[PDB]
């Protein structure tokens, strides 16, 4: 039962926590004169008392109360730290040598993959490559700023690691240290951080999250400098190798220093100014991509925004520090307005960082993150929201009618386009004469034939129930690892018992005895697991009866803004949303002389929640309720929120509760608590508001006589406007476009004001033609990525639970792959990933929190084993080789070589084996441009022999293949986290008070055995068909819930109401990690007839390994050759007319950052052909349609089953509730013959893109005529196992890679396949029977997760 | 032109119906829901009617 | 057939009066009541009547002249300056603009005195 | 035929009266209110009959679709 | 013909009158009218139950 703290900022830095702690320590207002300090000094916390009562804390307080030391805000010390240059000669030497060693090791590790790639492409000490020899010669001496950032990160990380280890060992540990960081004195604790600087006589009291943020800032700046230095060295070596952006380290260091100075002069509020940096950057971009009028307007609005933000920050800080203990801390440069100098210089630096280049100005978006996160105040933020959410809005009845009519018109248009029918109106008499003709003929007028009169007429239509409300609640949508607000009467339980008065505590203790345990849960998963009165149709009964209206328990809780509501009001909040996601977004597909003039308007929609009132949202949500037949399900918000008491329920931000006040509705309104919130809460009903915005844009297009195109990507929308105009004499295109933009701006401002959304000029801006959706920059068909922004947080234990090793390596590889896929640099991403992998494995492994050096001892065992096995020179070479072995066998390299040439593959084992072959060619001196043969060095022979010869221990083959159709078995693969914890999760869930979960957990093992026994008799095992069988049974839902639960920390304490990790889970995870680490010594025993490479096909070898592992006679449909091995690469004229030809249509030698003529290569997966039978498809819910599709897929793939009739009768009677012949009328009829490459399940890649940005694919043209003719001659119109899309993607990506490594893009490449690697694939006849009794048992045991049955009336209405 | 006048009158009546319906929808606000009279302006729909019919057995 | 035409014209005049009254109807949101103890109904009125109600602060709002200009179909100052042919520079942004232009390392910045 | 037009005109006059009374009522107190929101006709069963008719039509449709069983 | 349009106008006027009555008496302020509407709806629900189950 230990406590493990975070290593990265996984939450928010708290203003209230810092205020309370610093106000208790120093006995006076610290950051703000709110109620937090009053209650934190009147009634302190135990953790705060423990922090204050230390000897060093008492010494510091005694120093301050005299006072020799001065109190400062956390940002002062952030600025002080990030410039700490007080490094002695010994420390300088130590850090320089450590960084040199890390760089050398990473380059040595990367040399293996570079040699493999260069040997495959034929582009011809511990470094055998001349390229990386030169790179190391360049990289011998690190720069001073990089050493500074690395040293600072190392020291902060050492502090964090020491505290985390000694807190896992000893509970309540407080780390006091003044030696690691010279000058500073840290008192660090999971609930505080007191920093004292002696030489400057300064002191602050901040939180643990702020220390995590400082560590993250140091890591981010270290990563930026690492990437910049690597890229600059590569570019100096070759202008194509590194990233496209060319940066300057000195300038960037100056940017960090000046941003910290800004954050120091201004206090916390200084982040406001930083918040505007993108504005400047955006303006800079426009100065290359825009004309005079647009760019000048944007520049002026940018300057106005920046300076208004600065003035607001100054006013706020001066009004905030008025009566605190920081009143003397305000700089004299804030009072006299001298900051306007410093800020200017900062902006100048950004321009110097841009260097009038789109690449640098696009990459420069990391500046928001390297300066840390603001100490967010909660009371002030939600008061600012209240200001805009209590305002009365005045509406013109004509405007409301027009909006509702546009919504109804879009609904009708979607129905007619999709269902080829008008929704059945219940008062169709309204349609006067012509709309009646449109209704009877089932046609709709085009937008250009539409008038405002027509929309006002349409605004009067009422429909009949046209959609289905699911009776049985889906448990995959209402279950998550997120907190839940307590009920209203129990809301006081969100604040510490010390902070609440005596009467509140007595009331809480007397009310916890009146609420069921599920209510007092504080977490969603605990809310449902502890619900002993759960019903499958409680949600439907709530919606139908409208039990969420006028409910005394409704409350809204604002935390880090993230709002939540108690229990059932949450599930309704999802249910309504869910319905809009299925039944209504299909109608709104965009929610995911004689001169044509075009403009674009980008609007920040993150303020819709405040603007929308009932009178605007209801006019469309009522149409949605009418379509679904419910009364007020999509309008619940505005009929429920007004009557509730919105409260900020942060732990350290309690309200001032009056004398004898126990009810939240009678609490006096104040900062941190308000009522009568007329409007929407951000996040809830987001889909409805997006739909409403699209309807408004259609109405504006009608009112403006221009064609329109909307793209609403979440909280920001782009509107593309086109109008045909009679061009004036002398007028140019730019003036016409600008005039159109201004007129459309005025019109949409008028309309948005018409619905009471007073648009602000700071949010909306206009551009001629550039679109900046998906947070990416696109100029004339060229993509400029902010790749560096995503690889900032690449540290050792990133995105993991219990500091897992395999998962952290997976995350490191995935993150550092963005410098490859987006940034377009193989070598830069490779070296960055190797730097951080070496840091995680060689250095940070022996500093684990829970198993301090158990993993390092195991990794040393593995290295000794690999030295003995492969006959390596020493353990350095053993680590280098381990780092380049696939995680399927070993665990070093998380990114296989195929990922450098195409994203998706359908056979991981073959790619892993080919990667191993290529890697071991580094040591065996094997040529990769020739065939496989037996030579003197038999390291590869021994590896392959140990791969194929192993003792087979099959167990539960069929359930494992249903769960992971790519699984190996016989304990030949590394077990995953969900596999290990599945048994523990079931043992935890079996005792849950909820009968639905306990019953399904009690039968879990027996149902698994039965599920293994269903399809054991079919001889030619198809794992993907087994997956189809899996998803069509109710065990899939139970498995998904169990897998979701198994991903959390501290499974055992899930029902124990603790945040501590049980020792059982700690030990289990430790053993899992050790077994996974030693899997490499288990896979390759020292004493393992030798496989002969003469006429060896790795496809057959992988097929044999997969079959032998499960000891199955035949496994089909999961083995596909590796494209990177199959296709030899030629760069000269094809004298034999064989192989795919990829040619460069661009005329420039370098094709990076240039768009060509050809169409983009999306990957283009070929889908299946099916004749959908005609019936009223809207009568079936989404679950029923998915089940019907799955059963039809089974009927297509299992048409050869000897007892198909009984098997499908049982399946349809059990799941769908219909007989086989009744359900067969609804099954899609798959015209395609071959199901082994046209089946579509989640286990198959839906797309096969290249490892390059889409635009880049336009530079090249692919021709696959000769290989197609040869393959159709050899196989005669029969599907083979090699993926065509992956062949094309491999060709394109290797053209890009040869350009990178050669500096000259190839004129033409030819991919000549290896014929023996390609094998025919026909759909086989599935001889054998299906165990009907076992299938019935599987259906019955987990019947509680069965999808909705198709009732007799539903089938009748279905036709 | 009598039919033309009748058609114009019918279209104006249709506009009146649309405006009055939108006013009815927008006037059935949270005050009505607190009152419990929203279903008077909105009307019983398929779900509630089916639930009552099941209860009426 | 003059009497039928007269009847149709009378009906048309009544329809025109109804439509003219409806098209100018202003709907007020169902915001909080006075003293913030209770919730008010979604009251409706004529355009000028609701404008005068805003004038008599009878319906609490954070902005008045914007709502009046919108209802009167007028162009208030805020709308006029928000979307113009050019965006005027706030004086502080003016100073920042002279400082940004003419970059000559003469801004007289002293970081160590901070 | 003219009787139909006369009845239509009577209905339109009733509609004008209804709309003007609605606007006056929604205007609020202190302007045209002496009593506590005086009922201007008092017939609240008209919407009751209308809602009963609409619910009867919907129930009839549902029962007709169920009768196909 | 003329009679069809007259019937359509009659239906439209009936709809307008019904919705106008709903708006006019829905704007009632005092609690007496609110409680009367709620009890009338309860009685309507009971009558619907009885009329549905009469067969
Ligand atoms: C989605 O999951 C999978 C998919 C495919 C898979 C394989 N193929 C290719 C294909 O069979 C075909 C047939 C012919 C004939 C008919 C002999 O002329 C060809 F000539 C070529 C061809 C010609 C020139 C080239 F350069 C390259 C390929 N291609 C196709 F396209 F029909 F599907 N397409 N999909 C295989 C999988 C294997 C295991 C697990 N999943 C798989």
């Amino acid at each position: 039962n230990v406590y493990l703290t975070d290593s990265y900022l996984k939450g928010v830095i708290s203003f209230s926590e810092c205020n309370a702690l610093g106000s208790y320590i120093f006995n006076g207002p610290y950051l703000k004169n709110d109620y937090t300090n009053l209650i934190s000094r009147q009634n302190p916390l135990i953790e705060h008392m423990n922090l204050k009562k230390l000897n060093i804390t008492q010494s510091l307080i005694s120093k301050y109360h005299k006072g020799e030391i001065k109190l400062e805000e956390p940002t002062y010390f952030q600025s002080l730290l990030m410039t700490y240059k007080s490094m002695t000669s010994s420390e300088q030497i130590a850090t320089t040598n450590l960084l040199k060693k890390i760089i050398r090791r990473a380059i040595e590790i990367s040399d293996v993959k570079v040699y493999a790639i260069l040997n495959k492409l034929g582009l011809k000490d511990t470094i055998k490559t001349t390229l990386l020899k030169k790179l190391m010669c360049s990289m011998q001496h690190p720069p001073s700023w990089l050493i500074h950032w690395f040293n600072l990160y190392t020291k902060l990380n050492n502090i964090l690691t020491q505290y985390r280890s000694n807190e896992v060992k000893n509970h309540g540990f407080t780390l006091i240290d003044n030696q690691t960081l010279s000058g500073f004195q840290f008192i660090l604790n999971q609930y505080g951080c007191i920093v004292y600087h002696k030489e400057l006589k300064r002191i602050t009291v901040t939180t643990y999250n702020q220390f995590l943020t400082w560590k993250d800032i140091s890591l981010s700046r270290l990563n930026v400098c690492l990437i910049t230095w690597i890229s600059n060295c590569l570019n100096t070596l070759n202008k194509s190798l590194g990233l496209r952006c060319g940066f300057n380290n000195v300038i960037l260091t100056q940017l960090f220093l000046y941003g910290d100075c800004i954050l120091k002069l201004f206090h916390n509020e200084g982040f406001y100014i930083i918040k505007e940096v993108e504005g400047f950057i955006m303006s800079l971009i426009l100065n290359i991509t825009e004309e005079d009028q647009f760019r000048k307007r944007f520049y002026n609005s940018m300057l106005n925004n920046i300076t208004d933000a600065a003035n607001k920050a100054q006013k706020n800080l001066l009004s905030r520090v008025c009566h605190t203990l920081l009143d003397k801390t305000v700089s004299d440069n804030i009072i006299n307005g001298r900051w306007i100098i410093l800020l200017s210089k900062f902006l100048k630096l950004i321009k110097l960082a841009g260097d009038n280049n789109l690449n640098n100005l696009s990459e420069l978006y990391f500046l928001f993150r390297i300066f840390g996160h603001p100490m967010v105040d909660e009371r002030q933020a939600m008061d600012a929201v209240k200001i805009n959410c209590n305002e009365t809005k005045f509406y013109l009845l004509s405007s409301l009618s027009m909006l509702r009519g546009a919504f109804i018109y879009r609904i009708i248009k979607g129905f007619v386009n999709n269902y080829n029918r008008w929704p059945t109106l219940r008062n169709a008499i309204v349609l006067p004469l012509r709309w009646l003709t449109y209704y009877k003929l089932n046609t709709y007028p085009s937008l250009l034939e539409l008038t405002e009169r027509d929309l006002i007429v349409l605004s009067g239509l009422r429909f009949y129930r046209e959609f289905r409300l699911p009776k049985k609640v889906d448990l995959e949508m209402i279950i998550n690892d997120k907190a839940i607000s307590p009920p209203k009467n129990l809301i006081w339980t969100s604040f510490p018992r010390n902070y609440m008065p005596s009467h509140i505590q007595n009331y809480i203790e007397h009310e916890k005895l009146k609420f069921s345990e599920s209510d007092k849960s504080r977490r969603v998963l605990e809310y449902y697991l502890r619900d002993n009165k759960f019903n499958e149709c409680d949600l439907y009964n709530c919606v139908v009866n409208q039990s969420y209206l006028n409910n005394p328990n409704h409350v809204v809780s604002l935390t880090g803004m993230f709002a939540m509501q108690p229990g059932m009001f949450r599930q309704v909040q999802i249910l309504a949303e869910k319905m809009i996601a299925e039944n209504i977004l299909q109608f709104f597909p965009e929610s995911l002389n004689n001169y044509i003039s075009k403009c674009s308007i980008i609007t920040d929609l993150s303020k819709f929640n405040q603007a929308f009132r009932y009178e605007t949202s209801c006019i469309c949500s009522d149409v949605l309720d009418e379509l679904h037949g419910v009364q007020s399900l999509f309008s619940w918000l505005h009929l429920t929120i007004p009557h509730v008491t919105i409260i900020c329920t942060y732990r350290h931000a309690p309200p001032y509760i009056g004398d004898h006040i126990v009810d939240l509705n009678n609490v006096d309104e104040q900062s941190g608590l308000y009522r009568y919130h007329m409007g929407g809460i951000e996040g809830w009903c987001q889909k409805l508001w997006t739909i409403e915005a699209i309807s408004l844009l259609d109405l504006i297009s009608l009112k403006g006589k221009f064609s329109i195109t909307a793209l609403i990507n979440g909280d920001n929308q782009s509107i593309d406007i086109s109008k045909p105009i009679r061009l004036m004499e002398g007028q140019t295109h730019a003036q016409a476009d600008y005039l159109l933009a201004l007129n459309s701006l005025k019109l949409l401002y008028k309309e948005y004001a018409g619905i009471g959304h007073k648009l602000k000029g700071t949010e909306t801006y206009i551009s001629r033609d550039m679109q900046f959706m998906s947070k990416t920059i696109q100029h004339n068909g060229v993509y400029y990525p902010a790749s560096i922004k995503k690889v900032l947080r690449v540290g050792p234990w990133i995105n993991t639970i219990l500091d897992d090793f395999k998962v952290s390596l997976e995350s490191i590889g995935s993150l550092t792959q963005e410098l490859e896929y987006r940034g377009e640099s193989l070598l830069c991403s490779l070296i960055f990933r190797n730097v951080w992998l070496y840091n995680q494995i060689a250095l940070q492994l022996k500093n684990h929190a829970l198993c301090n050096n158990k993993l390092y001892l195991d990794i040393l065992k593995v290295l000794k084993h690999l030295k003995t096995f492969f006959n390596l020179d020493n353990i350095d070479t053993a680590l280098t080789l381990y780092m380049n072995l696939p995680m399927l066998f070993g665990g070093g390299d998380p990114n296989l070589l195929y990922r450098s040439f195409y994203r998706r593959t359908p056979d991981f084992l073959t790619e892993a084996i080919v990667h191993s072959v290529f890697i071991l060619s580094y040591y065996t001196n094997h040529d990769l441009k020739d065939k496989l043969q037996d030579l003197s060095d038999d390291r590869l022979n021994k590896f392959l022999t140990c791969i194929i010869t192993f003792d087979k221990n099959p167990n539960a083959e069929f359930v494992t293949l249903m769960r992971d159709p790519q699984a190996l078995g016989s304990e030949r693969q590394a077990k995953i986290t969900s596999e290990i914890n599945r048994l523990a999760v079931t043992e935890v869930l079996s005792t849950a008070p909820n009968k639905i979960f306990s019953k399904s957990a009690q039968h879990y093992t027996t149902t698994e055995i039965d599920l293994n026994d269903i399809m054991q008799n079919i001889e030619p095992t198809y794992p993907h068909g087994l997956r189809v069988v899996y998803e069509s049974l109710p065990f899939y839902k139970a498995e998904k819930i169990v897998n979701l639960i198994s991903g959390t920390k501290s499974i055992t304490n899930i029902l124990e109401k603790t945040s501590a990790i049980d020792l059982t889970d700690i030990d289990r995870a430790t053993e899992m990690m050790r077994k996974n680490i030693t899997l490499l010594i288990r896979i390759l025993p020292l004493d393992c007839e030798i496989l002969s490479m003469e006429n060896l096909s790795i496809t057959e070898l992988s097929k044999y390994v997969r079959e032998r592992s499960w000891s199955l006679s035949n496994i089909v449909g999961v083995t596909s050759p590796s494209i990177m091995y199959t296709m030899d690469i030629k760069y000269t004229t094809s004298t034999i007319s064989s192989g795919i030809i990829i040619e460069k249509y661009n005329v420039n030698s370098l094709t990076r950052g240039e768009r060509g003529p050809t169409k983009p290569w999306v990957g283009s997966s070929t889908q299946e052909k099916k004749t959908m039978p005609v019936y009223n498809r809207q009568v079936l819910t989404k679950k029923q349609r998915d089940q019907i599709d799955l059963l039809a897929k089974l009927d297509w793939v299992y048409a050869s089953i000897d007892n198909k009739d009984e098997f499908m009768e049982e399946l349809s009677i059990g799941t769908l509730g219909l007989t086989y012949e009744k359900a067969k009328k609804l099954f899609p009829q798959y015209l395609s013959v071959n199901y082994l490459h046209r089946l579509t399940v989640s286990s198959r890649p839906c797309e096969f893109p290249a490892s390059i940005p889409a635009y880049r694919t336009t530079n090249y043209h692919f021709d696959t005529s000769p290989i197609n003719r040869i393959l159709t001659e050899k196989y005669g119109d029969e599907d083979i196992d090699i993926v065509f899309q992956n062949c094309i993607s491999f060709g394109l990506s290797l053209m890009s890679v040869v350009e990178q490594f050669t500096n000259v893009c190839p004129n033409r490449i030819i991919l000549i396949p290896k014929l023996n690697e390609i094998h025919l694939m026909k759909p086989p006849i599935f001889t054998g029977d299906v165990d009907i009794h076992k299938l019935k048992q599987v259906i019955q045991k987990q019947h509680m997760f069965l999808p909705d049955k198709i009732s007799l009336t539903q089938y009748v209405e279905l036709f | 032109n009598i039919t033309a006048r009748l058609d114009r009158i019918d279209e104006k009546l249709s506009e009146i119906l649309g405006m009055l319906h939108t006013l009815v929808v927008a006037s059935a606000g949270p005050t009505s829901a607190r009152d419990g009279i929203r279903d008077a302006m909105i009307g019983l729909r398929e779900e509630m009617i089916e639930k009552i019919r099941t209860e009426a057995l």
